[PDB]
C-alpha cells in the first residue's frame, strides 16, 4: 500500500544449491534460493500480486502519469497505411489503421487500378479482411499472411489468447471477412484447418494448388518446448491429415527448417537452421508435373555450417545468393546447376565498408539493392550485367526496405526514420527516364512537427579503444549544454541492428520535457557485418556491456546530459544489456533503469523453453571453459551489497514463451534481499494477461503501459512538468 | 527472418523496442 525503503514483500529463501565444473577453479557450488520462482504455484501468486500491488501503489503517487497518457493517446492518434500490392485479378490491397485499431485492416481496391491515396482510403477501397472480427471478444490476432502467386486464394496464420501456436485458415480472395458478412452469413472460409504452426512463414508453389509451412508434433495437454520440427506441405482444399511431409530428422531433433519457390516453378529450396546463429544449409529440389510430394530428391548444394545463405531468384540453372561466405559485409554470388560440381563466383563483389542488407530482383532483370553504411540505408538499382546503375532516393536518411513482385514493371520502397513517420515511393520501369521515381504516399502525424527535431550522429571510444557511432535525437530548443535527461536505448546482439525508427511517443516525451535520446551502435549487433557480431558474443559479450557503459559516460563528460541524468532501458537481449549494466557501472552511472522482459539467469538460460538455441550467443554453461566467462556476467549472480542501485521499474508479461518471466523474477528478489535500504525505488511490475504466440496487446493498453515507463522514468531524473 | 522468429526479442521485420509498436508501414511488403 505504500513504498518506502526497506519495506518489500517478504520471499522465502530455499536452500537449493546447484554445482558446475569451472576450467580454472574446479567444482563451484552455486544456491539459488530463488529457484522455486521458476514453479507455477499458489505461493508464487501470492508473490507476484504482493510485487505489482505495490509497484501500481508507487506509480498512483504520480499524478504526471494520467497527464503522458493523454499526451500519447493523442500523439498515436493518426491514420496507418502500409505499401500497396497488385494481384493477378487486377486489384490493389494494402493495410490502413484508422489511428488506435489494434489490427489494421486489409482493404482492397474498388476499380482495378492504382487508386489516388489523397482521396482517403474509404474512398478508393472496401475492407476485405478484417482481423479484429476472428474472434468476437478480440482474443484473436492475425500473425502473417499471404496471398497465393495467381491471386484467388489468401492464406492467414491466427492465434489466440493461452496458445502457444498458431493456426492456418484459408478462404477465396472473392470471399471477404468483415463486421457486415460476420453478421450476414456463415465464415465463408474453406474448411481447410492447418495447425501446429511454428517459426516459420507461408511459401505457395507457383501453381497456386497448395503451400509448405512448418510445424511441431502435436500435444496433449499434460511440457513446454518445440522440438522435431517438420516442413510440410498442404493442398488447398483437403484437411490437415492429408498434408505431405516435406523433410524432417529425428537424428537432430533441435534443427529447424524454411523453404522457398522459384518465380519459374522449376526449383524447391530447403534451408536447414541448427541454432540462432546465422549459418544455414541450402538443398535444391527440381519440380515437375507431379508437383510436391513426399521422396523429393535433393540435391546438397550447401552441406556444412559455415555461412548464410538466402535465395535472391534465378535464370535457367544460374542461381543468385545472398551470402557472407568469406564476405562478412555480405555479397552477391551465382551458383550454376548446370555443372556436375557447381561453379561458385562473386555478381555483385563485397563492400569491406558497407553491409549488403537486402536484394530483389525487380521488373524479370534488374536488382534493386539496400546497403547499411555508417548505420544508415542506401538504396541503388542494378542491371542484369551487374552494373550499378543509380542511387534512388539519395538525400534520404533513415532505414529502407523493398516491396516488389518480380515479374511486374514497378517496386516500392517503405522508408522511416527518426523524424520521417513513413513515405511510401514507387518506381515505374514504363514512365519516361526522369520520371520513373515518384512519392506514392507520405505519413501525416498528430499534434507533432517532425522538423521541429534533430538528430544526428557522435562517435566515443569503447574502454579497449574501439570507435563507435551514437544516434542523438533532440527537440530543437535544447542546448547540449550539461542540463538535460537523456533516455539511452539497447539491444546488443545476435546481429540485430539498433536501426533508426520512428516513434511518436519518444518526440512527445523529448518536447514535453527537453529530454534527449540516445542509441549507440554497440558490439553483438550487426550494424558494421558479422565482424561487428563476433566483437560482442561467447567470450568477448563483455564487450556490449563496456561499449553501453561508455556511451552514457561520454554523454555526462562530452555536456549533452546532466550527471545523474541517464536513463537506460531494452527488450529481452535488451533487458539483459540493462540489468547486467547496473550491476557492472561505477554507482551514479544511471538515473532509472527499465529493463523489459529480459534474459537475467545465465547460468540456466538454456534450461527453459527454446533457450538452447542462444548457446551460440551466450555459450554453454555446462562447459568448463565457457563456465569461467559467463558466470561473471550473469545479473542474477553478480548483485552486491554495497552499490546504490538507480531507481529500477522491471517489467513482465505472465504468458511470454520466449523469455520466461522466471528470469525477472530472481533478478528482483536477489536485488530486494541485498539493497534493501536502497534509497531508490526497485520494482516489478507483472502484467497477468497471457498473451498467444505471436500477439500484441490491445492500443489502450500500449499507451497506459507507455505512460507507466516514462512516468517513471521522468519522477527518477526529477522532471516536472510545466 | 526464418531462425530471427525465436530471437530473445519484444516482437517481424526488427522490432528490437516497447515503441516499435506500429508495424503497419512495412506490413505489406511480401503478401503475395
Amino acid at each position: 500500500v505504500t513504498w518506502a525503503p526497506g519495506n518489500y514483500p517478504s520471499t522465502r529463501r530455499s536452500d537449493h544449491v546447484d554445482t558446475y565444473q569451472s576450467a580454472s577453479k574446479g567444482e563451484v557450488p552455486v544456491p539459488d534460493p530463488y529457484q522455486w520462482l521458476e514453479e507455477s504455484t499458489d505461493e508464487v501468486d501470492k508473490w507476484t500480486t504482493a510485487q505489482a500491488d505495490l509497484a501500481q501503489s508507487y506509480l498512483d503517487q504520480n499524478a504526471d502519469i494520467q497527464k503522458l497518457a493523454e499526451k500519447f493517446r493523442a500523439s498515436r492518434n493518426y491514420a496507418k497505411f502500409s505499401a500497396p500490392t497488385l494481384l493477378d485479378d487486377g486489384h490493389w490491397y494494402w493495410f490502413y489503421n484508422r489511428g488506435l485499431q489494434s489490427q489494421s485492416v486489409l482493404y482492397r481496391s474498388k476499380e482495378p487500378a492504382l487508386p489516388d491515396f489523397s482521396k482517403g482510403d474509404d474512398n478508393v477501397g472496401d475492407v476485405f479482411f478484417d482481423p479484429n472480427v476472428l474472434a468476437a471478444d478480440g482474443s484473436a490476432g492475425m500473425v502473417l499472411c499471404k496471398f497465393s502467386p495467381d491471386g484467388k486464394f489468401f492464406a492467414y496464420a491466427v492465434s489466440h489468447l493461452g496458445g502457444d501456436y498458431s493456426t492456418i485458415y484459408v478462404r477465396s480472395t472473392s470471399s471477404p471477412l468483415s463486421q457486415a458478412s460476420v453478421a450476414q452469413g456463415v465464415d465463408g472460409r474453406l474448411s481447410d484447418e492447418v495447425k501446429w504452426f511454428k517459426f516459420s512463414t507461408i511459401i505457395w508453389t507457383k501453381d497456386s494448388k497448395g503451400f509448405l509451412y512448418q510445424r511441431y508434433p502435436a500435444r496433449e495437454r499434460h511440457t513446454r518446448s518445440d522440438r522435431n520440427a517438420m516442413m510440410c506441405y498442404h493442398k488447398v482444399g483437403t484437411t490437415q491429415e492429408e498434408d505431405i511431409i516435406v523433410y524432417q530428422d529425428n537424428e537432430h531433433p533441435e534443427w529447424i527448417y524454411g523453404a522457398d519457390t522459384s518465380e519459374d516453378g522449376k526449383y524447391l529450396y530447403l534451408y536447414q537452421f541448427k541454432d540462432t546463429s546465422k549459418k544455414n544449409l541450402l538443398w535444391v529440389a527440381e519440380l515437375d508435373e507431379d508437383g510436391v510430394k513426399s521422396g523429393i530428391h535433393w540435391r546438397k548444394v550447401v552441406n556444412e555450417y559455415a555461412a548464410d545463405y538466402n535465395i535472391i531468384t534465378n535464370h535457367g540453372s544460374l542461381v543468385y545468393i545472398k551470402t557472407n561466405l568469406n564476405a562478412p559485409q555480405y555479397k552477391v554470388i551465382t551458383i550454376d546447376l548446370s555443372k556436375d560440381e557447381p561453379e561458385i563466383r562473386d555478381f555483385i563483389p563485397e563492400e569491406k565498408d558497407a553491409k549488403l542488407a537486402q536484394v530483389n530482383c525487380a521488373n524479370e532483370e534488374y536488382f534493386v539493392a539496400i546497403y547499411k553504411r555508417n548505420v544508415k540505408d542506401e538504396i541503388y538499382l542494378y542491371s542484369k550485367a551487374g552494373v550499378q546503375l543509380t542511387r534512388l532516393a539519395p538525400d534520404f536518411v533513415g532505414a529502407a526496405s523493398i516491396a516488389n513482385r518480380q515479374k511486374q514493371t514497378h517496386f516500392f520502397l517503405t522508408l522511416s526514420g527518426f523524424n520521417t513517420p513513413g513515405t511510401i515511393a514507387r518506381y515505374d520501369f514504363t514512365a519516361p527516364e526522369t520520371q520513373r521515381f515518384s512519392i506514392l504516399r507520405t505519413t501525416k502525424v498528430n499534434e507533432l512537427d517532425p522538423d521541429d527535431f534533430e538528430s544526428t550522429q557522435v562517435w566515443y571510444e569503447s574502454k579497449d579503444g574501439t570507435k563507435i557511432p551514437m544516434f542523438i535525437v533532440r527537440h530543437k530548443s535544447t542546448k547540449f549544454d550539461g542540463t538535460a535527461a537523456a533516455i539511452q536505448y539497447g539491444y546488443g546482439g545476435f546481429a540485430t541492428s539498433a536501426d533508426p525508427f520512428f516513434s511518436p511517443i519518444i518526440l512527445t516525451f523529448l518536447q514535453t520535457y527537453g529530454a534527449i535520446f540516445a542509441v549507440p551502435s554497440i558490439r553483438g549487433g550487426g550494424e558494421f557485418g558479422e565482424e561487428w557480431h563476433k566483437g560482442g558474443r561467447r567470450e568477448t559479450k563483455v564487450n556490449t556491456f563496456d561499449d553501453f557503459i561508455a556511451a552514457a559516460q561520454f554523454l555526462v563528460k562530452n555536456k549533452y546530459a546532466a550527471p545523474g541524468k541517464v536513463a537506460i532501458n531494452g527488450a529481452a537481449n535488451g533487458g539483459l544489456l540493462v540489468m547486467g549494466s547496473i550491476v557492472r557501472a561505477p554507482e551514479g552511472t544511471f538515473g532509472a533503469a527499465v529493463p523489459e522482459g529480459g534474459v537475467a539467469d545465465l547460468l540456466k538460460f538454456h534450461k527453459f523453453t527454446g533457450g538452447q538455441a542462444w548457446i551460440s550467443e551466450y555459450g554453454n554453461p555446462s562447459i568448463p571453459e565457457e563456465f569461467d566467462y559467463i558466470y561473471p556476467l550473469s545479473p542474477v549472480h553478480n548483485v552486491r551489497t554495497d552499490k546504490v542501485m538507480p531507481a529500477t521499474l522491471i517489467t513482465v508479461n505472465i504468458g511470454d514463451g520466449r523469455v520466461v518471466p522466471m528470469h525477472s523474477f530472481k533478478f528482483i528478489a536477489t536485488l530486494q534481499h541485498n539493497v534493501p535500504q536502497n534509497p531508490h525505488p526497485l520494482l516489478i511490475k507483472i502484467d497477468k494477461s497471457w498473451l498467444g504466440h505471436g500477439m500484441g496487446k490491445p492500443t489502450d493498453k500500449n499507451v497506459k503501459d507507455a505512460a507507466d515507463k516514462w512516468g517513471f522514468i521522468a519522477r527518477a531524473l526529477g522532471l516536472e512538468l510545466k | 527472418d526464418t531462425n530471427a522468429t525465436r530471437l530473445p526479442i519484444w516482437g517481424g521485420c526488427n522490432p528490437w523496442t516497447a515503441e516499435h509498436v506500429d508495424q503497419t508501414l512495412a506490413s505489406g511488403n511480401d503478401i503475395c
